[PDB]
């Protein structure tokens, strides 16, 4: 299988990720306006499949602790979406054996919209207010299949965003973490065993997001 | 296989927004024969390998956009909407405007009788976007036309920038190049926010902290970059020449400066004249009722031959390094802490990192951009460069003044001298006491140290083979006479930006280009420049949508029924529909090839501006009129193939060829072939050259800047030279003054990161700076002396930087000195009492003309914002989210309320000063509810003022 490692101590809120995954699939963009954030889309909806949520922290002396949380689908080893799914009709949510990736078809019209989202620990399925099909991050399995990155992990400069096999992301993340605690001591990684996006939090990872962890 | 990409071409790009050069790769429907199916980044590429920040990221979306300009349009004086003309009729009837202004305004001699050759009723505004063949061209067909108002983004940046490195260093370029950061052991971000405006530059300043690195932010605000740095030292605006007078201290203090780098390579051991004196602010020479300096009093004590005398002791009081210890004992941490707003625990922590780095074995870079860099600007970068040489960072691999340049070719755009007071290559435009081309050349000055190189003793080859390039049938002497002069009478700045829109409204000008650039957006105090815009009869607007510029008659508070002026709209392709170089802040000269055809019926720029020309040309065959000889004679022949401008012919005559068979520096050159290096240009008319930068850019051996080859020595892989990836200037020196990494043996200073070093009779690894055996000749090989400069008796505030107070309103007390203000140099009306700055965020570009069309930039930064903090919230009753109205003298504007701590207010004298920060990414033309610029709020009172102007900020119910 494949993996996700997001090294969150190294995101520069660029949002090259963002419009990345929009770039390649050739999602249409959501009406916005700001409400007193830089935080755009303000949520994942049914043609946001990625959005970077900011959070301030008050810090001691000068400055903040400015939290990013590029917030994707986590592509579960054991699919909570797909066990709620297969209670209505069998083939909606389908997990790839070669890459990992969970993957919603069009069957996901038939289903409950509503109560395979919630069955998501991490709150990351949207519904179509239309077709009623449920959308997400795809893990770019297009790309994964043909020995390419995901947009969002080619996309990233600062070296935040790592795709590869199981074994050698979390030989990364194992390493990643022990260099990131010398700088953030409360460094931790998220539901390391449950998900196939593991994200390193610099701390709290609630702080980050509600959703951050199951 | 991919089905999006499969049957698609793919080629090559290098991005159209900042100056980190980041490589595309595109994919082109039909192989090659419709539009771009996708954008994204070049894995292959050594600076991004395939990351592109959400612009780059985007380009997809601006190229492939049904928003975009597809013909001419035309506004007829006081019509109320735009007429689509064909290309024949726009160029025809815009051909018809230039002659008709030329011939009636044409001044061969200025009133003291002398030759000037010019026109004074034409303006020309941009463009650092535009590609380095089109600059070169453009900056030509302007001045064959005899315009000297030729300006365009580089101004705000270069008045700065460059007298303060070309001071220091010989010149005024970024000393080393983006994958180089990572090869720093302390990287001091200072007047930049790179995270958000270099967001690539990010993966090399992270890439440094792996390898041991402290990264230093400096800033009154808390960013995206703040986030991501070890140490976020807040600072007031404008007290950056205290900060840095502090760590000047700091270093000499506690000896942490390189003491033999220092004694050799800069010119601390040189004796200043007896006449040098500073007191209660004032450096002697003083001119009290001008308010300025007599800097022959500065000037050094000469030895016989004439060469500045040398203590290599240090002992003598008069040696540079003694006079700098002394004025810079006032810097103590107590004064500089009050006035910074930085603790003194912070200040000695930044000071202590940094100043390590004048180790021998580690190197320290600074990393400005824009910042706050008024009348001292000159003066900050002066003393960052003053650090730099102390610590011997300059020269080696992780060191380094980084100026940051702004657009994907500004830097490319200022070598092909699209500034009033430079041709290509930094040669000065004529004024009008350089009758001949002797005496332009005798202006150079000469050193009697036979050490010193003062490589521009050259100039002459340059400038004639420039004008054998332009006019290659006529002796250069006679072809002098065909290019425009500025008056010798006149202040420089009265040809700049700020004067141009000064002029522009005193109706003094009767035609405007706006090319590549948004004025009516990008310019400070937008209503007075909307308004100034209608007193011209014509304007020409090159851009790829229409704009407020374009639209400045429709705009709002505006009546097009009574606005006379005639506007053309060309809308020009995107970078990825057309061939050509981009020069990176790095200097890397960056090929880019086409992948889609242009878009409906726009054109290249090199096709719009040579096609117009041929117009003008063709009327003045014609008609005749004011002395057509420039005009009739310029060589375009070489820029043209099949029909069209060809970025790789004028490539070829920029980088240039021998006229004739030659023998240069005792080797026999063949008629016709390329010039192989500028070394091998001359004076006599033997080659021809656009721009001597560029000569070694396009040689026998091929395209250099097309090189897309990523081998590496060991030495050179280690600090990431990639020299076989494109070319820069000059030659292929990818780390400027590296001459000055290795001791006189030869041996680098740090071996671990070694730029050159002498093995078995040749320097080993980057191209050296100066040729000569080590310890032979001094580094600095561009200046006069041949050293860095430490004293620069060349600025106008004086040999060392001094505070002078650059934020007038809420500062009355200087605790350096009697003198507050610069000496050599605002109403702050009590209704506006807080401090307006503006700045950039990561997901939109310049005036926002590109980005607010391009729907996923928008949607992440739909609107306007003003930045308070908490205290200024409180105060004045506003609420996260509020809509809030921002006024100044100058206007008013309403944007959305942004409270947060990452704003603190100043505390200045014993009183709480709020910031206010806004976003100048907005226009009235789009997007809708996306608000307008925050030039609107901006004073005129050559650069504006765009970090510090007064405002009032109230909540709007
Ligand atoms: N995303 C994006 N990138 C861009 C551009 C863009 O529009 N958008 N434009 C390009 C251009 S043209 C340029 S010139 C560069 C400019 O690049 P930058 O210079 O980084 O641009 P700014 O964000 O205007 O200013 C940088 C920082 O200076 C800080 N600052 C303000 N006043 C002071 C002061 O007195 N002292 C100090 N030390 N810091 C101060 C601001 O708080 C801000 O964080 O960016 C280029 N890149
Ligand atoms: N308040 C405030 N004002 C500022 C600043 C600030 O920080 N605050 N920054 C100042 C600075 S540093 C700068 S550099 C200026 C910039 O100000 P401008 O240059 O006037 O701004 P834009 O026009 O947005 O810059 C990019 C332009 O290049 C055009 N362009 C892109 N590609 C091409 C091409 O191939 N050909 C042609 N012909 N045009 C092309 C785009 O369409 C767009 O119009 O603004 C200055 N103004
Ligand atoms: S994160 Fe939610 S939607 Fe994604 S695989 Fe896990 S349960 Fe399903
Ligand atoms: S992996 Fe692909 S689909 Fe998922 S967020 Fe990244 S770019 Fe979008
Ligand atoms: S591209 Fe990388 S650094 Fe930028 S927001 Fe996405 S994850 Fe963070
Ligand atoms: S905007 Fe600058 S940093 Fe971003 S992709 Fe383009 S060149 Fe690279
Ligand atoms: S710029
Ligand atoms: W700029």
């Amino acid at each position: 299988g494949k993996m996700f490692f997001v090294d969150l101590s190294r995101c520069t809120a660029c949002r090259g990720c963002q419009i990345a995954c929009k770039q390649w699939k050739n999602l249409p963009a959501e009406e916005t306006r700001n409400t007193g954030s830089h935080q755009n889309p303000p949520d994942l909806s049914y043609v946001t499949l990625k959005t970077v949520r900011f959070t301030e922290k008050s810090r001691k002396g000068p400055g903040i602790d400015w939290l990013f949380f590029p917030e994707q689908c986590r592509h579960c080893v054991e699919p909570p979406c797909k066990g709620q799914a297969d209670v209505d009709l069998e083939g909606a949510v389908v997990k790839d054996e070669t890459t990992g990736a969970v993957l919603f078809t069009e069957l996901t019209a038939k289903v409950d919209g509503e109560s395979v989202r919630s069955a998501c620990p991490y709150d990351i399925p949207r519904i179509d207010p239309v077709t009623k099909r449920l959308s997400k991050c795809d893990m770019c399995n297009d790309r994964v299949q043909n020995g390419l990155l995901p947009a969002c992990v080619k996309t990233c400069p600062t070296g935040t965003m790592n795709f590869g096999d199981e074994q050698e992301m979390l030989a990364l993340a194992e390493k990643r973490l022990a260099e990131v605690k010398k700088t953030y001591p409360g460094a931790v990684l998220g539901d390391p065993n449950d998900v196939r996006v593991v994200y390193l939090f610099t701390r709290d990872p609630k702080d980050f997001y509600e959703h951050a962890v199951a | 296989e991919l089905q999006k990409l499969q049957w698609a071409k793919q080629t090559t790009s290098i991005c159209c927004y900042c100056a980190v050069g980041c490589g595309l790769i595109v994919h082109t429907a039909k192989d090659g024969q419709g539009r771009a199916v996708n954008v994204e980044g070049d894995p292959d590429h050594p600076i991004n390998e395939g990351s592109l920040c959400p612009k780059g990221a985007s380009i997809f979306q601006l190229g492939e956009n049904d928003q975009r300009g597809t013909q001419p349009l035309y506004r007829a004086p006081f019509s109320d909407t735009w007429k689509p003309v064909t290309w024949d009729f726009a160029l025809t009837e815009i051909a018809k405007r230039i002659k008709k202004t030329r011939d009636a305004s044409f001044t061969e001699k200025n009133a003291a009788g002398d030759l000037v050759n010019r026109t004074e009723a034409i303006a020309s505004f941009g463009s650092a976007a535009m590609d380095n063949e089109e600059c070169w061209a453009y900056g030509n067909i302007l001045r064959s036309l005899g315009l000297v108002y030729i300006e365009h983004q580089a101004r705000i940046x270069h008045s700065p920038t460059v007298p303060a490195l070309a001071e220091s260093f010989g010149r005024g370029a970024m000393t080393n190049h983006w994958n180089d950061l990572a090869n720093s052991d302390c990287i001091l971000i200072m007047g930049s926010n790179a995270a958000e405006n270099h967001p690539i530059a990010f993966k090399w300043v992270l890439r440094a902290k792996d390898k041991g690195a402290t990264l230093i932010h400096v800033d009154p605000r808390f960013t995206r970059t703040s986030a991501r740095c070890d140490v976020y030292a807040p600072i007031r605006s404008g007290a950056d020449i205290p900060f840095l007078g502090g760590l000047i201290k700091y270093i000499l203090d506690n000896k942490l400066y390189f003491t033999d780098y220092v004694r050799e390579y800069t010119n601390a051991s040189l004796i200043v004249g007896e006449k040098f004196s500073f007191k209660d602010g004032l450096f002697s020479g003083y001119d009290a009722a001008n308010k300025k300096y007599d800097k022959s009093m500065w000037a050094f004590e000469l030895d016989a031959n004439g060469v500045p005398k040398r203590d290599p002791a240090l002992k003598h009081p008069r040696c540079v390094i003694n006079l700098l210890k002394k004025h810079y004992e006032r810097y103590n941490l107590d004064k500089v802490a009050a006035i910074t707003g930085t603790s003194k625990e912070q200040l000695q922590q930044v000071y202590k990192a940094y100043a390590a780095t004048g180790k021998p074995d580690k190197a320290g870079t600074i990393m400005y951009a824009m910042g706050w860099t008024h009348s001292v600007g000159v003066q900050n970068i002066r003393a960052m460069a003053m650090i730099q040489l102390l610590l011997g960072n300059i020269g080696v691999a992780g060191g380094g003044v980084n100026a940051l340049r702004g657009e994907s070719n500004v830097q490319g755009s200022t070598d092909q001298g699209l500034l009033a007071h430079i041709w290509p290559g930094y040669n000065p435009v004529p004024n009008s006491k350089a009758a001949t081309l002797e005496l332009y050349n005798a202006a150079t000055p000469q050193s009697k140290d036979p050490m010193s190189v003062n490589w521009w003793q050259n100039r002459p080859k340059y400038v004639a083979s420039y004008l054998k390039a332009l006019y290659p049938d006529e002796e250069p002497a006679a072809a002098y006479d065909y290019l425009p002069r500025i008056d010798a009478g006149r202040k420089l700045t009265d040809y700049f930006w700020l004067n141009i829109f000064e002029k522009m409204d005193k109706g003094e000008f009767k035609g405007l280009f706006a090319w590549g650039m948004n004025p009516a957006c990008g310019g400070a105090n937008a209503n007075k420049n909307r308004k100034a815009m209608g007193k011209l009869e014509w304007l020409v607007n090159v851009n790829l949508f229409e704009n407020e510029t374009s639209s400045f008659w429709k705009g709002p508070g505006m009546n097009p029924a009574e606005i006379g002026t005639e506007v053309f709209f060309l809308p020009c392709c995107v970078s990825i529909e057309k061939e050509g170089s981009v020069a990176n802040s790095g200097r890397w000269m960056q090929w880019r090839y086409r992948g889609p055809k242009p878009y409906a019926e726009t054109k290249p720029d090199g096709d719009i501006m040579l096609d117009m020309f041929k117009k003008v040309r063709e009327l003045y065959a014609k008609e005749g009129g004011a002395y057509p000889a420039p005009i009739a004679k310029l060589n375009i022949a070489d820029w043209e193939e099949h029909n069209e401008f060809s970025p790789t012919k004028v490539a070829k005559l920029m980088n240039g060829y021998f006229l004739k068979d030659t023998e240069v520096g005792g080797k026999q050159f063949k008629k016709g072939q390329q010039v192989p290096s500028f070394a091998f240009l001359t004076a006599d008319g033997s080659t021809c050259s656009g721009n001597w930068l560029h000569a070694g850019s396009f040689t026998d051996a091929g395209n250099l800047m097309a090189r897309r080859d990523k081998t590496q020595t060991p030495e050179q892989a280690r600090i990431g030279l990639f020299p076989n990836w494109s070319f820069c200037w000059p030659v292929n020196r990818r780390i400027l003054y590296n001459r000055a990494s290795v001791d006189k043996t030869g041996k680098p200073w740090n071996p671990a990161k070694a730029v050159i070093e002498w093995k078995d009779g040749k320097w080993v690894g980057d191209v050296v700076d100066g040729g000569g055996d080590p310890g032979t000749k001094h580094p600095f090989i561009m200046q006069t002396h041949g050293f860095g400069a430490l004293y620069g008796p060349g600025r106008e505030e004086g040999p060392f930087p001094e505070h002078y107070e650059p934020l007038e309103c809420p500062v009355s007390k200087n605790p350096f000195s009697k003198q507050l203000h610069n000496p050599v140099a605002a109403v702050c009306d009590p209704r506006y009492p807080f401090i307006g700055t503006t700045y950039r965020v990561t997901e939109h570009w310049q005036t926002g003309l590109m980005t607010r069309r391009c729907a996923w930039l928008v949607e992440a930064e739909p609107q306007i914002f003003c930045e308070i903090s908490k205290e200024l919230a409180k105060l004045r009753g506003i609420g996260n989210g509020d809509t809030v109205k921002v006024s100044s003298l100058r206007g008013a504007l309403e944007a959305v309320a942004i409270v947060t701590e990452r704003i603190r207010p100043f505390k200045i004298e014993g009183v709480d000063v709020h910031m206010v920060g806004l976003p100048w990414h907005y226009g009235w033309m789009v997007p809708k509810n996306g608000g307008d610029t925050a030039n609107l709020l901006t004073p005129s009172a050559g650069i504006p003022e765009t970090k510090a102007f007064m405002v009032d900020v109230r909540k709007v119910w």
